[PDB]
């Protein structure tokens, strides 16, 4: 709206959940891979793994490089940048709490 | 607002290659600045969070 | 038993050798059933890799898996251990990216690399200088991650070391 | 000779230690986890 007359335009792509985690990768690679974006966010919390693994994505977006914003999940063990290569988020993990 | 910039290709199909300026990309994302924002203002530390 | 060793390289090694790197071998056969699935590929884009592993696991349940590599890129490694976050399989990396050197494994995970870590690394740097008496260093890093782990097994060696 | 190191010192121990999993699509205890903490392959 407020970005100027530039002929650049922005479309939207969504995946939702999957209970397997490793079709959860498969729909996430080609369904991005196939369509060339250039931000991935995620924001699933609600899962019944846990654990709160967005591990895939990140993975798969990291390979090429593109980044990662997580935006509900909360470890810091996603705080490696060495790890995830390509992973950035706007939520504090707990161990700023300290 | 520069140039050199490439796009990620279609990886699946023979490219095996990082995108060049990706790291770039990430540095721009570092160092973005902000002043707007609903649930408060937002910058990115050394750790890359809120 | 079921052990496919896939080879994403470069470097020319056909692989009918492979299979000749354990016919003759495994003299004290315990298990009744081994079989190895020497495998090359050529491009290691995830979408191949997690294909080619569903088609191995898929394949008559492979149960061991070993991975190499000549290339620079690490993260295919952890997308082994990805893999070894999923499909409980003990997976081995070799050479290359496949064993660059990640922080923190998983319980969760099987994954190993045939390398050194960065603390055993500064363990031997640490060895090398003091073996030439150099007892007078500084320590410059940049702002790439791993350095906080680095300065503190740096600071706990010193302190653990009888040069002062 | 280290994955079939851990096999033959577990086989010895349990016999059922393959458990793999079928197939990617549509979604085990003793495994060789903890047991291969030590390994020996022609010393
Ligand atoms: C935008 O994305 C949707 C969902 O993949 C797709 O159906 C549509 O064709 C795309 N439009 C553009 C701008 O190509
Ligand atoms: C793009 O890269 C080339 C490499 O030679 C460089 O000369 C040029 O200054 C870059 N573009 C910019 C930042 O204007
Ligand atoms: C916190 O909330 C207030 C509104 O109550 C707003 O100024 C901004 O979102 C935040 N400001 C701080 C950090 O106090
Ligand atoms: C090289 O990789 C391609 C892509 O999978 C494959 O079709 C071909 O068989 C490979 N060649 C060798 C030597 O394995
Ligand atoms: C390796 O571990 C096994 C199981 O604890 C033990 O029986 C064996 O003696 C060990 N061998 C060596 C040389 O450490």
């Amino acid at each position: 709206k407020r970005h100027g007359s530039w002929k650049i335009q922005l479309n939207a792509t969504s995946v939702t959940h999957k209970p397997n985690a490793i079709q959860m990768a498969l729909s996430v690679c080609e369904d991005l891979i196939s369509s060339q974006v250039y931000a991935i966010l995620v924001s699933h919390p609600p899962t019944p793994n846990d654990h709160f693994t967005p591990t895939p994505v990140s993975y798969t977006a990291g390979f090429y490089r593109i980044p990662v914003l997580g935006l509900t999940t909360r470890m810091s063990i996603y705080s490696d940048k060495s790890i995830h290569l390509s992973f950035l988020r706007t939520v504090p993990p707990y161990s700023h709490q300290s | 607002e520069k140039e050199n910039i490439t796009d990620p290709p279609r990886g699946c199909v023979g490219n095996t290659n990082i995108w060049k300026t990706g790291p770039l990309f990430k540095r721009v994302l570092m160092s973005s600045k902000y002043a707007d924002g609903v649930t408060g203002r937002v910058e990115f530390n050394e750790d890359g969070d809120r | 038993l079921n052990i496919a060793v896939l080879l994403g390289h470069s470097h020319d090694v056909t692989e009918r050798e492979l299979r000749n790197l354990w016919g003759p071998e495994q003299a004290t056969g315990l298990p009744l059933d081994v079989n190895v699935v020497a495998l090359l590929m050529n491009r290691t884009d995830p979408k191949s890799l997690i294909t080619h592993v569903c088609d191995l696991m898929s394949g008559a349940r492979i149960h061991g898996l070993v991975f190499g590599d000549d290339t620079d890129q690490e993260a295919v490694a952890q997308m082994l251990d990805f893999i070894s976050s999923q499909t409980f399989i003990p997976i081995l990396g070799i050479s290359g990216g496949a064993s660059m050197i990640m922080a923190d494994k998983d319980p969760t995970s099987t994954f190993f690399q045939f390398g050194a870590s960065i603390q055993q690394q500064a363990t031997v740097m640490l060895k090398i200088m003091q073996d030439y008496d150099w007892h007078v260093f500084s320590l410059v890093t940049t702002i790439f991650p791993g350095y906080r782990d680095f300065i503190s097994f740096i600071k706990t060696t010193v302190d653990n070391s009888f040069v002062g | 000779g280290i994955l079939t190191t851990a096999a033959s010192s577990m086989l010895e121990k349990f016999s059922y230690i393959p458990e793999a999993k079928a197939s990617c699509y549509g979604q085990p205890l003793h495994t060789l986890h903890q047991f291969m903490v030590n390994v020996t392959w022609d010393g």
